[PDB]
């Protein structure tokens, strides 16, 4: 529910952070992706 | 929060003690009766030679006013006054004003709040720079303005809205704060004040002659750089015979340099 | 002058425990008191007093404790701490890290012997930092710019070549040069291979005349780990506030550093603070880090570069988090890069010299330097955003002005990160490739740059 | 007098025959009078934690008690100095031993001896008179600025027996001397206080007057007042030095105290390289701000104590100066590393920790450090008034504020004045966040703008909404384009992007920026928002019918209106004078009204 | 942290005894 | 009313028997007077500060975060002096204050607290910078001796029912809302629209009440209708056919 | 405990060696041997080593340099395919990919318990990766080529007309160390490489 489960430790730490640059990665990317879709969008609508 | 009971006794026994040494600053021939009866209560037990310590038992015991909260704001008032009374020094104001005054702060909710204390600090403020008045412009027409001042307030107190002491406190505080290279500005200022006073002769008697004479000189000595002309240079200078500054001595150097204005 | 008096010399070894020994009947001993340790087969030992009570010395042997006895060991104290025979001779030869020479050269005649934990520098004395130390490499020199007198350490992470980097900086680091200048190389915890890296890198390309270099190594003792900054940083202290010097101090990796405090901490049986490490550490970096900067009236000034190995490549561990809270910015050696083989591996973009802002300026380097730093950073900036573009949309998708700031990252990262480990660049070199990098724009294009700067360098 | 050490172990000394020492009663260890406190008493023994680096101190070596706990010595000369965190006068260190260095184990008093400043004694005082702890017994001129009022010590009471006459005297020359209980006392100029213990006062008073910086973005959205606790996020790309060097210049404030509480060495020095080039005005002279501050300073690598006491000598000046009369500031530089040095004392005595390694402690050093802040009724007889107020910089970790320290804080401190590097790369300068940053003051300052401002409650409030409007704003118009909004909400956000880039900007180092006097800002932002409620009564007005205003029709009839309305922050009181710069406002008002008669 | 403080804490005791014994 | 004050400057120690003499005073008053009394306890954090400073001081076994292992018991000697008592006219109430660390509700003061006290009043952030005064979020919030004191005489016989829904629906509102902030309206329901809008008409009448505006229970269960209101009177899935019929359509 | 290198043993030893061989649960668990992470080992005797290589090796050190590039590069290719599948991919990204899963399944990859792989002697590991590589940048140059031209040879284009010298390639790890000594296998590869120039002659 709120948390993932992972048991702490240094380990769970790592793998997290390692997760976190993950999720960011996609956010970025898939944000990307929807701004260019978004500028093909509005360029549809003028056209 | 708050004091240990020594400190608090011995803070009761301090302004205790204070109110009467205030007493004997303010008032040295007892005149002020209104005002002396009011701190009759603190002013026995500092008139009776109490050792500090049978003062302080006789706080401990309640038998001295005891509460600070009551002797700060008497001693607050006193203080205020006191302050008022000192910074006008070269004028004694009259012993009605005095009580006046005294009674319009009495009756006052809270004196720091008040109109009064801002006034007193100007006043204040305006004198206390003066124990560094080296000779130049600035410093000359600050001891003339701030002389008025210390006469007008000796003519008036605080609290009475006279139109003269608030502008004489503006233009004051402004020549004060006005930066010291600049002698147009401060010609100009002072120059502007003396047109603004309805009285012929603002300064005349209120300061030692040399100061007056130097007041002369110094409108004359600042004026004369803007004349090209020698003969109106010359009929310029020959008002350096005069001792008290007037509007009659403005007027006609005024006259003399717009002369120039178009003699060049 | 001297201690006139002679030395006592104890058998009474009342223990052994771990590292320490511990005499007992000693007259008057003091912390920190430097001994010499006799073994039962007369072979010498070295030690400081670690801990002082009433008749007892607990002191804790260099060497390991090994082959001491209760009887017949005997152990000498000298009535000092230690001091390091210093002098401007300790340039052009190799140091242990207790400051015995092993280059096969005599022991150093000092000029003095000055306290190892020197004094805090007066901070009304401290003034700042004016002109810039040249690294040699491009990716410090032309976006990280280094101040005479800034702290900045080169954070790295286990396998990455932060040892290449700060050899070649010992190599090529100097003044603008619009001889005086000296480094100190100190490292700590080093394996035998890069000590013999170190030693003959420096020994076979002429820098010499230049350096002073410690070696402390993996395997020599924790204790002598811990004095080797110290002397690094005294001897730097004699070379710039004595001899006027210009000095560099390159101290190789601090994480070895901290593993000797945590140790030392140990050895008192001090309760371990914050990830294991002593709650002190802030303290004892601060006493390493703060032994740099310029003084009032003197020209001499230690700039130190320390480098530091990141624990599981996390900023947020003890040695690089109370690190950065100490220096004045911090360089990133990437494994991104270094996979990609750019060598140096200097991630221009997290990267950041706080105060290249007083090393750069008119005078001190070309007076557009500032300004060519901020333009890279800001196309190499938007170069791996487009590339991260790129990645999603496919090059037929992307703008002409995209296509630049591509061409830009490719060629940026293969003229201007790149460096080799012997091609040397002075600032100049690096501006000049700078300027080839940005005139891959058009004119109006590089927007961080006032036209006037663009009008005298822009064109090639 | 003398105890012995009995041994060493890193920083911490142990001593025996000290069998009338006190817990924190500072000691002089070791030949060279290494400085440290008592942490523990076991008997006629006493633990030391020395602050300085232990190395070299023997058995035997002598033990000299002080017989005060660590103290701050007060009085003339404590202007201008840098004191170090234990009131070691580095600039009597460094004249005194020729030397780049501080010397291990200083001896230097830190009120510089044989000055002998010129002294007027209380004109009220006799032989025989009453007095009591804050009563002033004379004043020393040290600087044209500070009149130095020396005063009776909080616990001292009883019979003047002597003053000295007018004349010139030092720090420990006798000045008065008096009996209680038929005990003398003789006192100088200096006095000294345990750095710890709040100096007491008649009536911990509320704070009603504004501290002015000068910053339109700080005394129009976030007000603080004298004797208020503020704090800022430290940080290389914040701009806390656009705030700290115009608080030092240009606030009415009469003493400021800066306190280095472990700075970077760099850092460090340019504070102490900047403050002696500061310059103010006064009086129409021009003066460096060294007439008026002191700098507690300390590098990362002074010893832990010296660290951790100099935010309580900080304040402990500061309380001085308060019991003085003047209205004091204090800057607090890095709160941050501030904790660091306190959990580095509780690392070598062992406590346990708390959050994040902090001591359980750090709530109530931190919260009794900022209650000795505030207004005051001061101790004794003139019922003077004076304030400290505390300005303490905070570091949180990458930008977050969860950590104790920084949280603690942020709960504490009744301001905020939340600086963003995203503001400072854009040179937004003073680069503060008009969301994050907040202010708890403005109950108590409104009682002062009722009187004196009486317009600015009603100004303060739409600018808020405006700002808040704006930001809510921006989501659409990325999700659809500025263009496809309403009317109110293009002329909203036009009136925002006038406030942000001509109101809340400030360019400090331009002449018409350089300091901004509150009713400059009240009359910048009296148009602005008069441009607004006109703006909006033309768009909503004419809302639905036939004939319809817009932005566009605004601009194109009175463009003028908003290029004047741009051009107030170059105005400058030192060129025109207040009632210019007052007709000029009251033409713009009716210069816009009329504009818009045009439309309505 | 608390482990290791009991633990040093005995053996402080520990040390103290022992040298009390020969007393 | 009476007055113990330990202000953030007074040393910190008394913070342990600064609450327990406001209590050993209600007691007084309450047992002995027969006098009914409400004990406010302001900054429990600040005195669990002091537990933590001493716990630190003397060495004592830590539970989480570093508190004393018998930071129940001691918080529970406190608090467990509020109560009625058998043959005495007396009450002590207490309404204790206390601010979580960085807001976490999972923090020993409040959790503690929590297990102690019957039920919580809880404020938050998401109501108060909406100027939502007094910014009480409810859904954290309890009152374990509500259920016995609600109910006839004590209050109108619908007013338990009426709770239990306003419940129901402010829930389903936040999740309806944490769900939009992702999709969108487009893939919301109708009915899941609703509850975004009851959670509006909610804050804005039910919580949202001037400083001085004193409302009765019986207004608040007439505000709590109007709310309820709403739905269609099929969708008041807590309440009882009786009580709907009877209440609903006013 | 979990495989986790920042476990204080892992640490310490890591501070210490000079070389790493960092193996990593996901690749053992899809069983690739030998499990080697080539992104987190590290080998920092390389330094040394090219001197023994540029007298006997030659070609080595290029190989080495473009082949960790060419498996850096994968990674890359390889996270975005996740969200872009293959729409964003130049024919370029599409060689890499191609060529870096011959290098990871073919080269890298080695059963060690199997007579043709229980060791793999240098002659035959260095020609293994010269071929593979060699086939990078003769495919990259064969796409390149083609960049605004009126006609391009894509990534498909190649990989169906060199579908013989793909098996080929891939077949290289066949050869037994024992029974096809180093002299049969250098000159079996030689001819890959004479055949790989001319298939890819074909399009160009």
């Amino acid at each position: 529910k709120d948390r993932i489960e992972i048991f702490p430790s240094r380990m769970a730490q790592t793998i997290m952070k390692a997760r976190l640059k993950g999720a960011q990665t996609g956010r970025n990317l898939l944000k990307k992706k929807s701004d260019a879709l978004t500028l093909r969008f509005r360029q549809i609508l003028k056209k | 929060g708050g004091l240990t009971s020594e400190q608090y006794h011995s803070q009761v026994v301090g302004k205790i003690g204070y109110i009467a040494r205030c007493m004997q600053t303010i008032d040295p021939e007892n005149n002020l009766k209104k005002i002396r009866e009011d701190y009759q209560d603190v002013l026995i037990w500092a008139e009776k030679n109490y050792r500090f310590e049978e003062i302080l038992e006789a706080s401990k015991s309640g038998k001295c006013p005891n509460d600070l909260d009551a002797l700060s704001r008497r001693s607050l008032i006193l203080q205020e006054l006191l302050r008022l009374v000192s910074s006008i020094s070269p004028f004694k104001m009259k012993l009605d004003l005095i009580e006046s005054q005294y009674e319009k702060m009495k009756q006052h909710v809270n004196l720091w709040k008040s109109d009064y204390h801002v006034k007193l600090n100007q006043l204040n403020q305006l004198t206390d720079y003066l124990k560094n008045a080296a000779p130049t412009p600035k410093n000359n027409f600050l001891r003339a303005m701030t002389s008025v001042l210390q006469m007008q307030i000796a003519q008036y107190g605080i609290t009475e809205d006279n139109e003269g002491i608030n502008q004489l406190f503006k233009l004051g505080l402004h020549l004060l704060a006005m930066a010291n290279e600049k002698i147009d500005e401060q010609y100009h200022l002072f120059k502007g004040y003396v047109k603004d006073q309805p009285e012929e002769s603002p300064f005349e008697g209120i300061l030692p002659a040399e100061d007056q004479k130097i007041l002369v000189k110094t409108m004359i000595d600042y004026a004369m750089p803007k004349l090209s002309s020698k003969v109106l240079q010359d009929k310029l200078s020959a008002l350096s015979s005069s001792d008290v500054l007037t509007k009659t001595l403005l007027d006609s150097i005024d006259r003399i340099v717009k002369e120039n204005e178009k003699l060049n | 002058n001297y201690l006139s008096q002679p030395r006592l010399t104890y058998k009474t070894v009342s223990g052994v425990n771990g590292p320490l020994v511990i005499l007992d009947h000693v007259k008057f001993p003091r912390y920190a008191e430097i001994v010499h340790l006799t073994l039962p087969d007369g072979t010498k030992r070295s030690g400081q007093v670690l801990e002082v009570s009433g008749s007892k010395a607990v002191v804790q042997v260099f060497e390991g404790t090994s082959g001491i006895d209760a009887k017949k060991t005997s152990c000498e104290f000298t009535g000092d701490i230690l001091r390091t025979p210093v002098s401007e001779d300790m340039l052009g030869r190799v140091f242990n890290g207790s400051g015995k020479p092993i280059d096969r050269g005599p022991v150093v005649l000092a000029e003095d012997f000055l306290d190892i934990m020197g004094q805090p520098i007066n901070p009304q004395c401290r003034i700042y930092p004016e002109e810039m130390i040249q690294t040699g490499i491009s990716a410090i020199d032309g976006m990280n710019s280094i101040a005479r007198g800034q702290k900045i350490p080169i954070f790295s992470a286990a396998g990455l070549p932060h040892n290449e980097i700060a050899a070649q900086i010992c190599r090529q680091a100097g003044l603008v040069k619009k001889e005086n200048f000296a480094i100190v190389f100190a490292a700590m915890g080093v394996n035998m291979e890069t000590a013999r890296f170190f030693k003959s890198d420096f020994e076979e390309n002429g820098s010499m005349d230049n350096v002073c270099l410690f070696l402390n190594l993996a395997n020599d003792p924790t204790i002598e780990r811990i004095i080797t900054p110290r002397l690094a940083l005294t001897t730097a202290e004699f070379l710039a506030y004595q001899c006027e010097k210009h000095v560099l101090v390159i101290l190789t990796d601090m994480s070895s550093y901290a593993e000797a405090l945590r140790e030392v901490s140990a050895a008192r049986e001090e309760v371990p603070g914050r990830r294991g490490f002593p709650g002190y550490m802030y303290t004892d970096l601060a006493t390493i880090y703060e032994r740099a900067g310029r003084v009032e009236g003197r020209n001499g000034s230690i700039t130190q570069i320390p480098i530091l190995t990141m624990p599981n490549d996390d900023i947020t561990h003890p040695i690089p988090d109370l690190t950065g809270y100490i220096t004045e910015g911090q360089i990133y050696v990437d494994r991104q890069l270094h996979n990609r083989q750019i060598y140096p591996p200097i991630n221009v973009l997290p990267s950041l010299s706080r105060l290249m802002k007083s090393a750069i300026g008119e005078g001190m380097t070309r007076k557009d330097h500032a300004d060519v730093s901020n333009q890279l950073y800001a196309c190499y900036a938007i170069g791996k955003d487009v590339q991260a573009m790129k990645a999603v949309v496919g090059e037929e998708a992307l703008t002409s002005d995209d296509l630049l700031y591509l061409e830009f990252l490719q060629k940026f990262e293969k003229n201007f990160i790149t460096q080799g480990p012997y091609e040397n660049r002075t600032v100049y070199e690096t501006l000049d490739i700078g300027w080839q990098l940005l005139r891959i724009f058009p004119k109006e294009m590089l927007k961080r740059i006032p036209q006037s700067t663009l009008s005298e360098f822009y064109p090639r | 007098t003398f105890g012995y050490v009995h041994g060493v172990s890193g920083p911490v000394v142990t001593a025996c025959d000290m069998a009338g020492a006190a817990m924190y009663e500072l000691v002089r260890v070791g030949h060279s009078e290494l400085v440290g406190e008592i942490i523990r008493l076991e008997g006629d023994m006493a633990t030391i934690q020395v602050y300085e680096e232990t190395s070299g101190v023997s058995v035997g070596d002598p033990v000299l008690r002080t017989g005060k706990p660590l103290s701050v010595e007060l009085g003339p000369g404590i202007m201008g100095a840098i004191f170090d965190g234990i009131q070691r006068p580095l600039s009597d260190i460094s004249s005194q031993t020729q030397s780049i260095y501080i010397p291990r184990g200083v001896n230097v008093s830190a009120l510089s001896r044989d000055i002998k400043w010129e002294f007027i004694p209380s004109k009220n005082l006799r032989v025989g008179s009453h007095i009591t702890g804050g009563d002033i017994y004379g004043i020393v001129n040290e600087n044209s600025l500070i009149k130095h009022k020396i005063m009776l010590p909080p616990r001292s009471r009883g019979s003047v027996t002597y003053i000295a006459p007018p004349g010139n005297y030092d720090a420990s020359d006798v000045v008065l001397e008096l009996e209680f209980e038929g005990v003398k006392e003789k006192l100088s100029m200096v006095q000294v206080w345990p750095v710890r213990q709040v100096r007491p006062v008649t009536e911990k008073l509320p704070a009603n007057h504004p501290l002015l910086t000068g910053q339109r973005v700080l005394d129009a959205l976030f007000p603080c007042v004298q004797g208020g606790t503020t704090a800022i996020p430290g940080a290389f790309g914040c701009g806390k030095t656009v705030i700290s060097q115009s608080l030092s210049k240009y606030s009415n404030s009469d003493v400021i105290i800066y306190v280095g509480c472990g700075e970077r060495g760099n850092e460090m020095s340019e504070v102490l390289r900047d403050f002696p080039e500061l310059t103010m005005e006064v009086d129409g002279k021009v003066e460096s701000i060294m007439k008026r501050t002191a700098l507690v300073a300390n590098t990362s690598n002074m010893p832990v104590a010296a660290r951790e006491a100099s935010i309580y000598t900080g304040i402990t000046l500061s309380e001085y100066f308060r019991d003085m009369g003047y209205h004091v500031s204090m800057m607090a530089d890095s709160t941050s590393r501030w904790a660091e040095a306190l959990r580095e004392i509780s690392g070598r005595l062992a406590e346990m920790p708390a959050d994040s390694g902090y001591p359980a402690y750090l709530g109530a050093r931190l919260a009794s450090f900022y209650e000795r802040a505030g207004r005051v009724k001061c101790l004794g007889n003139p019922e003077r008034e004076g304030s400290v107020s505390i300005v303490g910089a905070v570091s949180p970790p990458g930008g977050d504020f969860s950590d104790p320290v920084t949280s603690a804080t942020l709960g504490i401190v009744q301001v905020f004045w939340g600086l963003d590097k995203k503001l400072a790369q854009r040179k937004h300068f003073p680069s503060v966040n008009w969301l994050i940053s907040y202010s708890k003051y403005m109950r108590a300052l409104d009682e002062y703008y009722d009187k004196h401002f009486t317009e600015f409650v009603p100004l303060r409030t739409k600018a808020k909404e405006i700002l808040q409007e704006e930001e809510d704003l921006a989501e659409i118009v990325q999700l659809v384009g500025k263009a496809s909004l309403a009317e109110t909400d293009k002329i909203t956000l036009e009136v925002a992007k006038l406030i942000k880039d001509d109101f809340l900007q400030q360019n400090g180092y331009t002449p018409y920026d350089r300091f901004c006097p509150f009713y400059k800002t009240v009359g910048m932002l009296s148009n602005m928002i008069s441009f607004y409620d006109m703006a909006r009564r033309a768009v909503e007005t004419t809302a639905q019918s036939d004939n319809k205003i817009t932005w566009s029709i605004i601009r194109e009839h009175m463009g003028e209106i908003l290029y004047k309305l741009s051009s107030m922050k170059f105005k400058d009181p030192v060129k025109d004078g207040e009632a210019k710069i007052k007709a000029d406002y009251a033409q713009l008002l009716e210069d816009m009204q009329n504009a818009f008669r045009s439309l309505e | 942290f608390y482990r290791l403080k009991k633990i040093q804490e005995k053996k402080k005791i520990i040390k103290e005894k022992s040298e009390k014994d020969l007393e």
